DNA sequence: ACGGCTCGGCCCGGCG
DNA sequence: CGCCGGGCCGAGCCGTGC
């Protein structure tokens, strides 16, 4: 579905041809994403190359290391990263102390 | 402490709980145990794949996941036949006459 | 590398039971058959022990935050520390509601009689649930007084068992 | 995956014009006029305004307007630069936000032309803002969010929680 | 480790004998005595979240018309026009209001109110330099007061004096007794409990039965006849967590049963007038109208045992006498700087100014959501005493007396860790005529 | 083994659903005469028993006698399909599923586990009732609804040639009076006047579900329960006993 | 490493202030908002450390609390564990003393629980209200995870911690 | 001390439930020549007057002049417990009780208090109303409740021989227009063109509930209050003056 | 320790 | 044509000694 609104997003709003083109969750092999935990600043880039049918989030140690996380019982968010980047801005984030948390104000590509 | 609806699977180094284990799987290692799914299935299927449990020895908290080389739980009939259970279609089988779990399995810590 | 292997990375249960009951006598009983069905748990007692140690705290909790709290209006959010003289919203027609209602005092009250019943507890936690009765009977003994018979009485209820004894 | 509070779909305020649940569309089909903080942008040009960074007159990008918070005088944000966000006949620190009063229906039906999605039944938005710049988002993308089915988070992201494992 | 004091036997000295006076006493005033009619719901379907509602509101009004009326006794105050109808009279006129004390707050020209009555809402302002500033600073909501100022048609009410329900300046002494009597009040005994002084509770009873060394001592045990307890008698069941340890008997019913041995042992010419408090088996909320008499039956079976209610009143030889445990102290300590429990005479003297046991809702203190209101002090008594407070004072304030007994536990690990020191084993001594504490007895040695 | 026909499975669904307005849970108790039901509310206050003879069942077949329990809001609900003017079928064979048929136009057959419930005998010995009374369930309908109006209980008072039925609230009242030369009841013995009060909600959930064209007896005492009937295709009886209120 | 967001807004603020009671000499304040609350043990202490190592660099004295800033302190702590959180760690009293007068710097904060104290009107405290940022950093820094930051120490040619490694 | 007896109380309920949707408190004046209504809306923006002479009612006897004040909400579960055919009943005596008797099949009594209301006596005399119009009751509450969809606000226009009512929208619009060859209109007669608009919501309050065989009359100018009036029994009759928006 | 548990209101379908 | 009743939605709240 969120690939779905991204290629109505790039044909209707912008007039752009389409991104992701999947007709099925298998067709999201090979595109990237975004991870990022509920107390950085920092994402990073990761890639999808397949599905299981469990409601765990498989990955790396690195991976996981990379965000602050333990994998003891800890949750993580996950985003393609077009929609982030065209979605994303600095101007919708609270104004209080707290609201720069959860943000993807800087990502890692390697 | 204890909160009504998530039971209590062992006492304190309490023989007859989890068997211990030393090695790493292919899905654990960072912080995650390793449970036969067969235990999962017996225990009224209150453990998923991704539940989290708190432990004791190693540290305090722990994510279960499947591995199918080790042990499972020995369990006794309502005939009073005493059977070993280390398959999941078998304890799938045999889930309905169980009257006594003699022994719960063993827990891969790296 | 590693050390141990696995057939497949997600074969099992993939569904908490836990996520599919509703009542909390129900999540009690099933997770006391759990218990039960373990030979190294000894539920009988310690689980219940345990267990009214998070049963307890809600009652009690409860009962003292009912006698201080405040009341709000329907129509608005506002708040008033001290209930209206007229009943009313000032600023409004709108009725006013309690923020801590006499049904949330008492929804863990059957639950926790039943494990005193059922189990072996020490002494204490029987006589604390059985003035915790008392005590939520009393408060509302002008307010709702008890004006309706029954048929037949002594529904195997052990407050009374305890105190003719 | 993951929800407000109160689930919102486009992070467009509405007050109490939307009802408990902020749903524009029952407010812009019911000619309801609402009261909010917002941003208005001023197109150089023509001299349009409203919450849109693009002006539907001539397509020429806007710009954000500066306001006294106790005198009552815009100053683009050209002017303002000069003026240190400053006010000249006061001595008071400029804002970019001010209360004003918003139409709905012609909004929606603006934004309903421009990305072609008429069947669209809820739209939710939020109370208020809670950024110090409370810029809104543009009400075609709370459309396509809502056509296909998917929420927005405090940032403007689509998010999916799940418990790590190794 | 279960003994309950079974063998604590004290008899009579055979060589002080009493001398015979006839006990003249009547209970004034006593919970489980005024006929509360619950509520009837306004239609036929009603629940229970409107009746709640509407016993709390029949509760306040209560309140507000019973301190009126106290209100409107001195000639000082006249005048009296309702808050709704205060924008139909003029600028230049001497009008006073009658009404609840919302919220106060403190700005630089003097204290904003909120004064609330049956008929709308006011805001009042009075200047700082108010010669009854002082006294207005020192008061807490919920409570009701008279205010005497000029009205503005701007939205303030603007006052120049405040008052209080107070005590008359003047009162006509009593016809003095025949022959001299004597009383003595208890408190927050605390029965269970490991800091529980035993030995100097055996020391007192002892005192009591003619154990006494100076011969005015000889004589005031000679001419004791009434004991009055005022609460907190048994340490409880599941007061606070972590108490199970602080039990040598975790049994309620074991609890009651000790105190009454203990208590079996005082002589028969004595009458003792027992009430309930936050750590017995009764009511969470105050008024409480008694004990539950399943768990409190050993103590209701003595010979000479009264049990009286939170709060009562007594008329021994027409003197009368206000008894409560004294959990509103704590709200006056709370609020009013300069005050702390170490000096607990002050804030009960606040409690009889304002003449309201218990008047801030939503405090330290929990309220019963009964239809009428029951903790106002509708008459003037001649000696107050109260406890809960574990330290004590006496002072006298317009020709009342108002007593604070000890406690008999010693100093426990909450007391420690908030700074309060106790002082156990410390009896006031009370004569009925004088209405006035004559002596302290202090049997701290032991404990 | 048993194969059992009714004709109108509307009034099957009716008294169903009566019998479930109070009580979750119950048993049918069927014999070679016929089957039978009773049980008591979790609250104590009511008891409801019911009986259906052979005579009013259209083709009668079972052998021995047998014990069911079925879920009562999953047989209503599966009751509640019928129509007017099918006749309903009840099966069961070696199988613990209760075959539940109806044969109008077509013929559509629900399956329904069958469930175990703990039977206790509970019955409550004839006591001396002081008044007796037959009236129409389309009065009591409507004096129940009035008294609903301004309050939450009815009082009853019985007299020679004087059936008076009223409720107080806090400053309405209603009264509803009659007497034999009236319409609404057909007669009355009494042997000393007669008071009581009874439950709103229990009265108006009891005599929900009652016709115009139907006689109701009841049978009440002086401060003691009240017991109320209604013949059922003029063999079945039902049994309805309620707790007084103060 | 830069990930975790301790540095943008764990620490609110930093000021110079003057031990005006004592000596009338300056020292250096840390105010701690909420987002601290949830950015682990180790962070906390190393900011504790920086802010050190940075007063010493910077020509200031140390901090010299009074009495009732100490008692202020063991009440504060008291008080958060028993009307907001479990604290995941109880600091006894003793250690609270030691710790508040063998740091050179003043852990502060501004309130974050609606909860009054007893002892008010401290100087130098502008609050009269539970400060959860800094009593937290306190029990969970460089308390709870002491073997850490005397392994830093050692390993970052630090002194002035000895009370700290005894 | 008055005895007032009634037919039809199904016709009463709806007269008092149609008088009870703009105001709740008010007081009725009861007199030898009947009983007068004057209320106000709250709102201050629709006005009522309704008048029933004493010759509608079967058996009307009153000695001077006196004043009732009740409660419209209690007053309407009362009297919507009547059926269709049971005479109406209302006695009062010296106690300050209003009784209400329903006679028919039963005898069932209520009981009201009568509670102290203040009466503002403001009579309006004839206005200049440039249009007045006779119209079936069907006709206006179609019109309104078409013209419900599109907005909440609705035009009437009065021209010769023309009768047109439109409501308009952001982007929908209604329009309906009546001519004399028409069913619905019966007669018209206007000396100039005129128009003025109302709101919704009072007009379908005020034409909610109206019988379909009635002819009703308005009245209205230019940015002036409507006047809308229907005769019940011939002899009985209800006003209804509804002030303009903007 | 925090998602699980009570209330109240507001449309939307049948249903008679 | 007018109710009865469900099913959603959104508010609030969760031991404690003077
Ligand atoms: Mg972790
Ligand atoms: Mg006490
Ligand atoms: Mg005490
Ligand atoms: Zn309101
Ligand atoms: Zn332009
Ligand atoms: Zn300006």
């Amino acid at each position: 579905k969120v690939a779905k609104f991204v290629d109505d997003l790039l044909e209707k709003f912008y007039g752009l041809p389409r991104f992701y083109n999947a007709e099925k969750m298998e067709d999201l092999i090979g595109h990237l994403v975004i991870g990022l935990a509920p107390h950085t600043s920092a994402g990073i880039v990761g890639r999808i190359i397949g599905f299981v049918d469990a409601l765990v989030g498989y990955a790396h140690p690195y991976f996981h290391a990379a965000k602050r996380r333990n994998c003891d019982g800890d949750e993580d968010a996950v985003m393609l990263l077009l929609d982030a980047l065209l979605n994303f801005s600095r101007y919708y984030l609270p104004e209080k102390r707290g609201g720069k948390m959860d943000a993807p104000l800087v990502i890692t590509t390697r | 402490e204890v909160i009504g609806g998530r039971p209590l699977f062992s006492d304190p180094s309490k023989p007859g709980g989890f068997r211990l284990r030393y090695g790493r799987s292919r899905a654990s290692g960072f912080a995650t145990w390793g449970i036969n799914p067969a235990t999962m299935i017996l225990v009224d299927e209150f453990l998923a794949i991704g539940t989290q449990l708190k432990t004791e020895r190693p540290g305090k908290g722990a994510v279960v996941t499947p591995v199918t080389t080790i042990e499972g739980p020995i369990v006794k009939l309502k005939d009073g036949s005493v059977l070993r259970v280390d398959d999941y279609n078998l304890a799938l089988k045999v889930r309905e006459d169980v009257e006594e779990i003699l022994y719960l399995g063993d827990a891969v810590i790296a | 590398k590693f050390t141990h292997d696995t057939d497949d990375i997600a074969l099992g249960p993939k569904m908490s039971l836990y996520k599919q009951l509703g009542d909390m006598e129900e999540k009690v009983r099933r997770q006391l058959e759990v218990a039960k069905r373990i030979r190294a748990v000894d539920e009988h007692g310690v689980a219940e022990k345990i267990l009214n140690s998070h049963l307890i705290p809600d009652l009690r909790g409860n009962l003292r935050s009912f006698t201080r709290q405040e009341f709000r209006c329907v129509k608005c959010n506002t708040k008033f520390r001290r209930p209206p003289l007229n009943g009313k919203c000032p600023v409004c027609g709108g009725k006013i509601v309690l923020t801590v209602s006499k049904g949330a005092i008492e929804k863990y009250l059957g639950t926790a009689k039943m494990l005193v019943t059922e189990y072996n507890v020490k002494n204490y936690t029987r006589q604390r649930i059985c003035l915790t009765e008392r005590d939520i009977d009393s408060l509302f003994e002008n307010v709702f007084p008890e004006t309706q018979l029954t048929l037949i009485v002594n529904p195997n209820d052990i407050c009374q068992r305890l105190v003719m004894a | 995956e993951r929800k407000m509070k109160p689930p919102v779909q486009v992070l467009f305020p509405i007050g109490l014009a939307g009802g408990s649940s902020r749903d524009i569309k029952k407010a812009a089909e019911e000619g309801k006029v609402a009261e909010v903080e917002i941003a208005f942008f001023k197109c150089p040009k023509c001299g349009h305004v409203g919450p849109e960074h693009l002006c539907p007159n001539c397509g020429t990008r806007k710009e954000l307007l500066w306001v006294c918070p106790r005198c009552n005088a815009e100053y683009p944000e050209s002017q303002a630069e000069g003026y240190n966000y400053t006010c000249p006949k006061c001595n008071v620190k400029l804002r970019p936000y001010a209360k004003r009063k918003i139409r709905p229906s012609e909004l929606l039906n603006r934004a309903m032309e421009n990305v072609k999605v008429y069947g669209v039944d809820k739209l939710k938005g939020v109370m208020g803002m809670t950024s110090g710049w409370k810029m809104p988002e543009p009400l075609e993308k709370g459309l396509l969010r809502a056509k296909n089915d998917v929420y927005v988070f405090k940032d403007g992201t689509i998010r999916f929680d799940a418990t790590d494992a190794p | 480790e279960y003994s309950k004091y079974e063998d604590v036997v004290i008899e009579w000295n055979p060589s002080v004998t009493p001398v015979q006076i006839e006990k003249n006493y009547e209970v004034k005033f006593d919970v489980r005595q005024v006929k509360l009619r619950p509520p009837k719901v306004k239609n036929g379907s009603g629940k229970e979240g409107e009746i709640i509602v509407e016993a709390y509101a029949s509760l306040f009004k209560s309140r507000l018309s019973k301190l009126k009326r106290i209100l409107r006794e001195n000639p000082e105050i006249s005048n009296v026009v309702d808050i709704g109808k205060l924008n139909y009279v003029s600028g230049d006129e001497e009008v006073t209001i009658i009404g609840l004390v919302n919220s106060k707050r403190e700005t630089n020209r003097g204290l904003i109110f909120e004064v609330e009555d049956k008929t709308g809402i006011v805001k009042v302002f009075l200047p700082k330099d108010s010669e009854d500033y002082r006294e207005a600073f020192k008061v807490l909501p919920d409570a009701v007061v008279a205010f005497k100022g000029f009205y503005s048609k701007k939205g303030i009410f603007f006052a120049n004096k405040f008052y209080l329900p107070d005590v008359p300046l003047y009162r006509k002494q009593k016809p003095p007794l025949e022959e001299k009597v004597y009383a003595i009040l208890i408190s927050d005994i605390h029965v269970g409990s490991r800091e529980f002084c035993e030995k100097a509770f055996l020391k007192f009873l002892e005192w009591l039965n003619g154990h006494v060394e100076s011969k005015e001592e000889e004589e005031i045990v000679s001419r004791v006849k009434y004991l009055i307890i005022a609460g907190d008698v048994v340490d409880g069941i599941g007061i606070y967590p972590g108490q199970y340890s602080d039990l040598v008997i975790p049994d309620i019913f074991d609890q009651y049963e000790a105190l009454a041995n203990l208590l079996a042992n005082v002589p028969e010419h004595i009458t003792m007038f027992i009430g309930p408090g936050n750590a017995d088996a009764a009511r969470p909320a105050i008024p409480q109208p008694e004990f539950y008499k399943e768990y409190a039956k050993p103590i209701y079976k003595l010979k000479n045992a009264i049990i009286i209610s939170n709060p009562a009143v007594i008329r021994l030889h027409g003197r009368d006498f206000l008894i409560a445990h004294g959990r509103g102290i704590e709200d006056v300590v709370s609020f009013v700087p300069g005050l702390t429990h170490h000096k607990p005479g002050l804030p009960m003297v606040e409690l009889l100014k304002m003449r309201h046991l218990a008047p801030t809702f939503g405090g330290k203190v929990p309220i019963a959501p009964d239809p009428e209101d029951l903790l106002v002090i509708e008459e003037v008594p001649d000696l107050v005493q109260m406890g809960h407070v574990h330290v004590y004072d006496a002072v006298v304030y317009r020709g009342v007396q108002l007593v604070n007994s000890a406690t008999w536990q010693a100093q426990t690990e909450f007391q420690k860790m908030v700074n309060i020191v106790p002082t156990p084993a410390k009896v006031p001594v009370v004569d009925v005529e004088s209405a006035r504490v004559v002596k302290v007895l202090d049997f701290s040695g032991w404990c | 083994p048993f194969e059992i026909v009714f004709e109108g499975a509307k009034e099957f669904a009716q008294l169903i659903e009566t019998a479930s307005r109070l009580i979750d849970e119950a048993a049918f108790k069927v014999t070679e005469e016929g089957i039978s039901m009773r049980a008591m509310d979790p609250s104590r206050v009511v008891l409801i028993d019911l009986n259906l003879p052979a005579s009013i069942f259209s083709k009668y077949e079972v052998d021995g006698e047998e014990t069911i329990g079925v879920n009562m809001d999953h047989l209503k609900k599966v009751l509640k399909r019928g129509k007017a003017k099918e006749t309903l079928i009840l099966r069961k064979g070696e199988e613990n599923f209760l075959e539940i048929s109806l044969q109008g136009t077509a013929t559509r057959t629900f399956k329904l586990p069958l469930i175990d419930v703990e039977e206790i005998e509970v019955d409550l010995p004839e006591l001396p009732f002081t008044a007796k009374v037959v009236i129409l369930g389309d009065v009591i309908k409507e004096a129940v609804k009035d008294a609903s109006l301004v309050s939450d209980s009815m009082k009853f008072i019985a007299k020679e040639n004087e059936f008076t039925m009223r409720a107080e609230g806090e400053t309405q009242e209603v009264e509803v009076k009659l007497t034999l030369e009236d319409e609404g009841l057909l007669d009355i013995e009494v042997q000393e006047e007669t008071k009581s009060a009874y439950g709103i909600s229990y009265l108006s959930d009891m005599v929900k579900g009652l016709g115009k064209a139907d006689e109701v007896t009841i049978k009440f005492g002086n401060e003691m329960p009240m017991q109320m009937e209604y013949y059922i295709r003029d063999e079945g009886r039902l049994i309805f006993l309620l707790a007084p209120r103060v | 490493e830069g990930i975790v967001s301790a540095p943008i807004e764990g620490i609110a603020n930093v000021k110079i202030k003057r031990n005006t009671w004592a000596d009338n000499s300056e020292y250096l304040a840390l105010y701690y908002a909420g987002p601290i609350r949830s950015s682990g043990g180790t962070a906390q202490a190393l900011s504790v450390l920086v802010g050190d190592y940075v007063r010493r660099k910077l020509g200031l004295d140390r901090f010299k609390p009074s009495e009732k800033h100490i008692e202020r302190m063991v009440e504060e702590v008291d008080l958060y564990h028993r009307a907001v959180t479990r604290l995941q760690y109880h600091p006894s009293p003793e250690e609270v003393r030691l710790a508040m007068r063998n740091i050179p710097i003043e852990i502060t904060g501004e309130a974050t629980d609606d909860v009054e104290v007893s002892h008010r009107d401290v100087p130098g405290v502008e609050t009269n209200q539970l400060r959860g940022g800094a009593i937290l950093v306190l029990a969970e820094g460089v308390l709870q995870k002491a073997k850490k930051l005397v392994k830093y120490i050692d390993k970052m040619g630090i002194e002035g911690w000895e009370w700290l490694k005894e």
